[PDB]
């Protein structure tokens, strides 16, 4: 068992009560970066290699940008960290303590949340027992996007170009 | 496992280094020393003041351009489908249509930074 | 959606083949006489919106909206009565294929069936 | 004429609704325009459907 | 001798910011007539650099 | 339904109710918006692997690109804003009213 | 902008729309709406201002919260069964979040304010665009999905719906925020008969269409954006005041006027189902929306307010650009009540 | 000439009043036939005439 | 809410005044509750003891309503000895209407909410009496 996945769900979900606590854009970025590194390894362990190495590779690029639009526009005399303020810090507890009492409840008993039912057990009880051979299903079912879905890449690069138009009409100004 | 104990082991030396670093001098602290740096004279302003930003619809193009060429890096295994024609068809419209927006924003002047 | 996805019908087809059977509109219904004098009433608002003296200017035009939408209101008659001719069809079909459903009852005369009577004053 | 036609008769119906519906409408449009405040009330009314609407 | 027809005070009670104004809807005001506001006196605040003499 | 699928979901909530309470900052809730969807990357491409839905592999590449798309259309908004009053505070954005 | 920039990224809005008609797979529906909403911005900043820049931020932020709760909605619902076609969907909680996603992209209440904030930022076109079109997609969306929805959130969120833009509209004085709270309430009107008769949401889509292109083509004709300012226009041009006081009674739901033919066939197809409560409060508070269309009426057409000095020039000159079907939308908002059993043609 | 300037529709658009009344005596036409036709097929179907 | 109307309802008519009264108190706390925290967030206060004032003020409002309500209303089912009565909830609706005036200090408010709680409440004894029904399921 090891509980690896479980783990790696539980620091997701801190690094999303970080960057959403919203300390400042600084630290919301870094939270945002843990949180898509440690994503990757739950796909990882979970089977998809490509898919995890490509999300936290888009989501580094992402934030990237995301630094440089902080220094610039989003940025004030002291930046706010989780400790620097009474909100930040209430909402970080909170979430941290909500994450606690969840998991607590989970691993104790079959916990049924309001909203779903969620059984305390394996998710290597989850897998299946089946096994492919001398390819990557994942990496098939993606390079699938070309010879099936013709009308996804059609949809997606318009969508694309649009974007840059779009961008730059807004930035127009005048 | 082996890549987790990796990362661990290289963790593990970078921290101790840092802490080798920081515990094994002298060290002698005082306000003069820990003031910030700017060539000898003190600064007028905060650090921490917004500093524009001249290139800031090139990181926008660059986050369009980074998920196309997301897009583009599972090419290698489409190339060994039997619906070849299909494939490459949809390759090159990608290209063109990724050299389509790098046109349009070269000549409607979104590459030069503002002044 | 009670008619959508009724079987054998086919998408986006204003008029399918089986409408053929229907008598068509005449030509003279009232239901095209007020789509002819809606069309008269759109040229007219034309040429007063436009400051054309509202009845004189503009016959060519006031004719093509009287032809457009007696046109198209002539489709459209025909879709509806389609529509409804189908609506029957169905009813009827259910009520012959379901008796249990639709029984008949047997009819009793005012002379056995009795009412309370309330008198007014 | 006076205490029942242009008075009370007045001030039961047509006064009375009036009054109600105006100040409704005060309480609805008074708002600052603040996207904080209306998306605070967004995240109270998803938490309600999901609570008390199965 | 003829039909009464609105004057400025029926015009100026329909052209506020909002119908039934309160406090805070009388200190607010109506919009530009072209719908463009004043630019504000913002701040630039270049940096400034101490470039030498180290 | 595993755990990891209940700390995903959690995931979305906790980023969810980040976007629905602004503090200060544009940049804070487009972070908040950011999250989101890396949790429904995450959570679709667990389902689609443990299922072996083969086909559908392709369909979280694509909500990264639309993910892409929003974090564009936002930062231009956001530095269109930020040209006219100076910061990017949600504050300023009340010249329009309900 | 351009004009040519303009035009294709008009042509990508209604690309976006028709991708969500068309398609049959959640992840299309998606992406119709994520194109839809991303070549609309700009649409919304052609003219820039903060009053643009600030109502295309709030629209950006809604919409994009509404369709991260679609995707979630989405991807539960294709946990628990696997299917990604658009039918009824199989998890109750999916479904919550599929309504209450749909009804903050239409802004039914509780999730309105937008609507009167972006429309009164935006110009008499955006405006326009923005009602009829991004009206169309959404009630597409919810009439394919019609027969899993819960009924009590649906009817719940319509009533307010009618409730909110009925008191909205009264205190309201400018011409874009009238039409915004008049757009709530039918919009409460077509959602409460939804799931009952997605024929019957069609046909009010199609007459709500119709009078709110009426009336924002004469504001356009007009240049009026408050009411004062359509108080000259019966010193300039007394015909379109004519006009926008009928279309206005029409829109009030007035027999025999077009606007009562919707209200009319909600009202009976609810009391079908045994619904009487509902259409009574229903047709009770539309009182509100006629009110407010009533004193709007009372100062540009059925009464003459003061005018100005430089009018006699305006009235020297005349007016150039020829709105496109503004006649046939005069009199489809006002004159098809005798064509009512068309539904069937529309069914 | 009343007008110091010439009107925009001082003569008439003869192109456009030729294409406005070659286009309604063609949807007329058109429609005269489809309803003959449409009257033929339905007699023709139920056996009629 | 379901809930609570569940019990509510599960409680007879003419019996039990003490629990109907617990029941609709409770139904009146959490509407009070529900309407305290759109206030909250839609009229943001200066401070958080202005916060919790406000909030205690609508909640105590609303629950005294539905104790008042239920009590009245249970109380006089019961002395009448007629339950399904449309004018016990009439007599419980004007006892709650003259508690929200009381509350709000107005002899007017408190008059028109007698009348219009009053018509509110009868109208609910009627349609649980006649079997209408608000949100009907669809049909036909
Ligand atoms: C996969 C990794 C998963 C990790 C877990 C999940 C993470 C999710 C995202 C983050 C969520 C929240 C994290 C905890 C926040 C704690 C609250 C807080 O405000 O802390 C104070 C502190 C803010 O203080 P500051 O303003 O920077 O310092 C000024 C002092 O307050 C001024 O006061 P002072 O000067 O008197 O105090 C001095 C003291 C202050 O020391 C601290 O505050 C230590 C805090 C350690 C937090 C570790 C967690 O500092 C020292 O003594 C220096 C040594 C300690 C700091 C350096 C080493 C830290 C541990 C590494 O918080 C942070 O800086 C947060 C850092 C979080 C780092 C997480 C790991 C980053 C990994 C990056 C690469 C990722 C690759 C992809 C995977
Ligand atoms: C969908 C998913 C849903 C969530 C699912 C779970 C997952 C997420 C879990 C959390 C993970 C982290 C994410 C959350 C991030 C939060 C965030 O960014 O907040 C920023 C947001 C604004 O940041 P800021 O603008 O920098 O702060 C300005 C200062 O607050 C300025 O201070 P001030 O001087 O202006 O006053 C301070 C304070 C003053 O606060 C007040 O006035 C509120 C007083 C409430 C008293 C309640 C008493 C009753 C308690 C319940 C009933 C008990 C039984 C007895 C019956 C009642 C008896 C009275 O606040 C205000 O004045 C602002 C007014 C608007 C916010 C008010 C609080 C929330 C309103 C909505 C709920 C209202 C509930 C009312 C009661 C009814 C409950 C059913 O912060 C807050 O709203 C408060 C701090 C954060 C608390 C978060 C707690 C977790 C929430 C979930
Ligand atoms: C086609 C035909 C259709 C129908 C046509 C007619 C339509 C209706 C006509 C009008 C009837 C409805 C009137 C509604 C009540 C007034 C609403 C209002 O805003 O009042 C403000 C007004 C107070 O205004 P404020 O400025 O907020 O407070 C300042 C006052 O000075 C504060 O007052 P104060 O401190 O100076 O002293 C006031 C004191 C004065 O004491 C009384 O008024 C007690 C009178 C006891 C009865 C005396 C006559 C005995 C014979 C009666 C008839 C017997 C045969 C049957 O009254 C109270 O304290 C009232 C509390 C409850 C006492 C119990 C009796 C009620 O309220 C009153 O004065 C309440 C008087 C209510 C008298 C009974 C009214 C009829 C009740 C419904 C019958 C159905
Ligand atoms: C207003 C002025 C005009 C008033 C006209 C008179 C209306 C009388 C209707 C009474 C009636 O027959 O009630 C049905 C119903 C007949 O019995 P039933 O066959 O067992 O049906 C209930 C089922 O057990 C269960 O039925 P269900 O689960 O299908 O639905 C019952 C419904 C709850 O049932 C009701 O709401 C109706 C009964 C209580 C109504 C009390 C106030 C009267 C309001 C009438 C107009 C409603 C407009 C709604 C507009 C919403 C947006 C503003 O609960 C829900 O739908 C749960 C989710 C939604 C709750 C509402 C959330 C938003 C409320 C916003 C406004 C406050 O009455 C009850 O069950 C009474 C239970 C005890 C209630 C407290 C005493
Ligand atoms: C190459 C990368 C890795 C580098 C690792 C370390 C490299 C260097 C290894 C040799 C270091 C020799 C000792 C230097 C200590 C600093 C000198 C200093 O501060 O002197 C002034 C101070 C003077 O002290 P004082 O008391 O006279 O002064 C009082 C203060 N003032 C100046 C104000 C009067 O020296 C000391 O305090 C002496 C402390 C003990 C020195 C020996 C302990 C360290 C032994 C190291 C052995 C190697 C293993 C452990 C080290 C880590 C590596 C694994
Ligand atoms: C030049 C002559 C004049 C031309 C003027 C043209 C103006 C109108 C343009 C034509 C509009 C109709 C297009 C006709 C070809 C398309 C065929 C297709 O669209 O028709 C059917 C559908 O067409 C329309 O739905 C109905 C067309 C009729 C609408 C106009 C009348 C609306 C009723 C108003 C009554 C009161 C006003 C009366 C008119 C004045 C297909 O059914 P289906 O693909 O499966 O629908 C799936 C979705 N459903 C099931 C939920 C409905
Ligand atoms: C049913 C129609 C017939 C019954 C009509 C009820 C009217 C009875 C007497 C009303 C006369 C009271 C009055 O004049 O004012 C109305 C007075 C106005 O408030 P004030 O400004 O404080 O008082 C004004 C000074 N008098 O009352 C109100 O209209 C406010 C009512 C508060 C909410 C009403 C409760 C509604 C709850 C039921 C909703 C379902
Ligand atoms: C000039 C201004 C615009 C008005 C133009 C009106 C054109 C009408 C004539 C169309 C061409 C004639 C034609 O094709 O007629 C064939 C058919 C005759 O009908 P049919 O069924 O053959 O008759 C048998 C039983 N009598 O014809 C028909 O069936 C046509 C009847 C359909 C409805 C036509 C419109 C009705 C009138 C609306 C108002 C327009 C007239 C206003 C005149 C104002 C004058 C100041």
């Amino acid at each position: 068992t090891m509980y690896i996945a479980f783990i790696l769900s539980t620091i997701f979900v801190i690094g999303f009560v970080g960057f959403s606590s919203k300390p400042s854009p600084i630290y919301g970025g870094l939270g945002l970066i843990v949180s898509g590194g440690v994503g990757c390894g739950i796909v990882l362990n979970f089977g998809g290699s490509f898919l995890g190495l490509m999300v936290f590779l888009i989501y580094l690029g992402g934030m990237l940008v995301v630094f440089g639009y902080t220094t610039a526009m989003a940025t004030e005399m002291y930046p706010e960290v989780w400790v620097s303020n009474k909100t930040v810090f209430g909402a970080f507890v909170s979430g941290l303590m909500m994450e606690f009492c969840m998991v607590y409840y989970a691993l104790k008993e079959e916990e049924v949340e309001i909203i779903f039912k969620f059984n305390g057990l394996g998710d290597w009880v989850i897998y299946d027992t089946g096994d492919s051979g001398f390819f990557s299903e994942e990496a098939m079912g993606i390079a699938a996007l070309y010879s099936y879905g013709t009308w996804l890449v059609i949809v997606t690069g318009w969508s694309l170009l649009i974007g840059v138009v779009v961008i730059m009409e807004i930035t127009r100004g005048n | 496992m082996n890549i987790m104990l990796t990362l661990l082991t290289n963790v593990t030396l970078a921290s101790l280094l840092v802490l080798i670093a920081f515990w094994l001098p002298q060290l002698n602290a005082y306000s003069e020393k820990t003031s910030p740096y700017e060539c000898g004279f003190d600064p007028m302003g905060s650090a921490r003041l917004p500093f524009s930003m001249k290139f800031f619809l090139v990181a926008i193009t660059f986050l369009l351009f980074d998920l196309e060429i997301a897009l583009l890096l599972p090419l290698p295994w489409a190339s060994q489908t039997n619906n070849l024609k299909t494939m490459l068809t949809m390759a090159l419209f990608l290209l063109i249509l990724l050299a389509a927006s790098l046109a349009y924003e070269w000549t409607q002047k979104g590459l030069e930074w503002a002044e | 959606t009670m008619m959508s996805g009724r079987p054998g019908r086919v998408p986006l087809q204003f008029l399918p083949n089986e409408a053929r059977s229907l008598p068509p509109p005449k030509l003279t219904d009232p239901r095209l006489v007020y789509m002819g004098f809606l069309g008269y009433c759109s040229g007219l608002i034309d040429n007063a919106i436009r400051r054309r003296p509202v009845v004189s200017a503009g016959l060519h035009r006031q004719l093509l909206y009287v032809t457009s939408f007696v046109f198209f209101g002539y489709y459209l008659l025909k879709r509806q009565d389609y529509m409804y001719a189908l609506r029957d069809h169905d009813m009827f079909a259910y009520v012959k294929s379901h008796p249990e459903d639709f029984p008949e009852k047997d009819k009793k005369t005012y002379g056995e069936i009795l009412e309370e009577f309330h008198p007014v004053r | 004429s006076s205490l029942l036609d242009l008075i009370w008769l007045e001030t039961i119906l047509p006064k009375t609704t009036s009054f109600i519906q105006m100040k409704m409408s005060i309480m609805v449009s008074n708002q600052k325009g603040l996207i904080k405040l209306y998306f605070l009330s967004f995240l109270i009314t998803i938490m309600i459907s999901m609570t008390l609407f199965n | 001798a003829r039909q009464w027809q609105p004057d400025v005070e029926w015009a100026e009670q329909f052209g506020g910011a909002v119908m039934y104004p309160t406090k805070e809807t009388a200190h607010w005001k109506p919009p530009p007539w072209n719908d463009v506001d004043p630019p504000k006196d913002t701040l630039v605040s270049n940096l400034t650099l101490n470039f030498g003499p180290q | 339904m595993p755990l990891v699928y209940m700390n995903i979901i959690m995931a979305f909530a906790i980023a969810l109710a980040g976007l629905l309470m602004y503090r200060s900052h544009l940049m804070s809730s487009l972070l908040c918006l950011e999250g989101m969807m890396l949790s429904l990357f995450i959570m679709s491409t667990l389902i689609i692997l443990n299922t072996h839905f083969t086909l559908a592999n392709m369909m979280p590449i694509i909500l990264l690109v639309f993910a892409a798309c929003e974090a564009a259309l936002g930062l231009s908004l956001l530095v269109m804003v930020s040209n006219t009053y100076g910061t990017d505070y949600v504050q300023n954005l009340n010249l329009l009213q309900c | 902008m351009n004009p040519i920039i303009y035009t294709t990224l008009i042509m990508t809005v209604m690309s976006g729309t028709m991708l969500v008609m068309i398609s049959s797979h959640w992840l299309l529906i998606w992406i119709g709406f994520e194109m839809n909403l991303l070549a609309m911005i700009p649409v919304l900043m052609k003219n820039f201002n903060p009053r643009a820049t600030e109502a295309a931020t709030k629209y950006f932020l809604t919409q994009a919260t509404a369709s991260m709760m679609l995707m979630m909605a989405i991807i539960i619902n294709l946990l628990y069964s696997g299917q990604w076609t658009i039918t009824k969907m199989f998890n109750p909680v999916a479904m919550t979040m599929m309504t209450m996603a749909l009804a903050m992209k239409l802004g039914l209440s509780p999730f309105h304010f937008w609507v009167p904030e972006v429309t009164q930022g935006i110009s008499l076109q955006a405006g326009l665009l923005l009602l009829t079109w991004q009206k169309l997609a959404p009630l597409s969306v919810l009439c394919q999905i019609s027969q899993s929805i819960n009924p009590n959130l649906m009817l719940t969120m319509a009533m307010l719906s009618i409730l909110i833009g009925g008191w909205g509209g009264l205190n309201q004085t400018q011409l874009r925020k009238i039409m915004a709270y008049s757009s709530i309430a039918h919009m409460g009107w077509m959602t409460a008969v939804l799931p009952y008769n997605t024929t019957m949401t069609i046909l009010n889509l199609l007459i709500y269409i119709t009078m709110t292109l009426a009336m924002f083509m004469l504001l356009i004709h007009s240049s009026a954006t408050t009411t004062l300012s359509l108080s000259h226009t019966w010193n300039k041009m007394p015909v379109i005041t004519s006009l926008m006081m009928v279309t206005l009674l029409s829109m009030g739901g007035l027999p025999p006027l077009s606007g009562f033919m919707p209200k009319w066939m909600i009202i009976q197809e609810m009391t079908k189902n045994e619904s009487i409560i509902m259409p009574t409060l229903m047709a009770m508070t539309a009182l509100l929306n006629l009110y407010f269309y009533m004193r709007l009426a009372y100062s540009s057409s059925l009464t003459m307010f003061p005018s100005t000095n430089n009018m006699k020039m305006k009235w020297q000159f005349e007016h150039t650009k020829q709105m496109k079907l503004l006649p046939t939308m005069i009199v489809l908002s006002t004159l098809v009540l005798p064509m009512t059993p068309a539904l069937s043609s529309l069914n | 000439k009343f007008y110091i300037r010439e009107p925009p529709h001082g003569s008439p658009d003869w192109l456009k009043v030729g294409l406005t009344l070659g286009t309604s005596v063609f949807l007329w036409i058109y429609l005269i036939k489809q309803h003959k036709e449409d009257v033929l097929e339905y007699k023709r179907r139920n056996g009629l005439e | 809410a379901k809930t609570l109307l569940h019990k509510y309802s599960d409680i007879p008519e003419g019996t039990e005044c003490h629990r109907k009264a617990y029941a609709s108190t409770s139904i009146g706390g959490a509407t009070g509750l529900i309407v305290s925290a759109y206030s909250i967030a839609l009229k943001p206060p200066a401070s958080f003891l202005e916060g919790v004032a406000r909030t205690g003020r609508y909640t105590f409002t609303s629950a005294a309503i539905g104790a008042i309500f239920g009590l009245t209303s249970c109380i006089s089912a019961q002395v009448r000895e007629k339950p399904d009565d449309p004018l016990n909830y009439f007599i419980g609706g004007c006892a709650g209407g003259l508690t929200l005036g009381a509350r709000t200090r107005s002899y007017g408010i408190g008059a028109a909410a007698c009348a219009y709680m009053g018509l509110t409440a009868a109208l609910v004894k009627m349609g649980q009496l006649e079997g209408w029904q608000v949100f009907a399921e669809p049909k036909v």
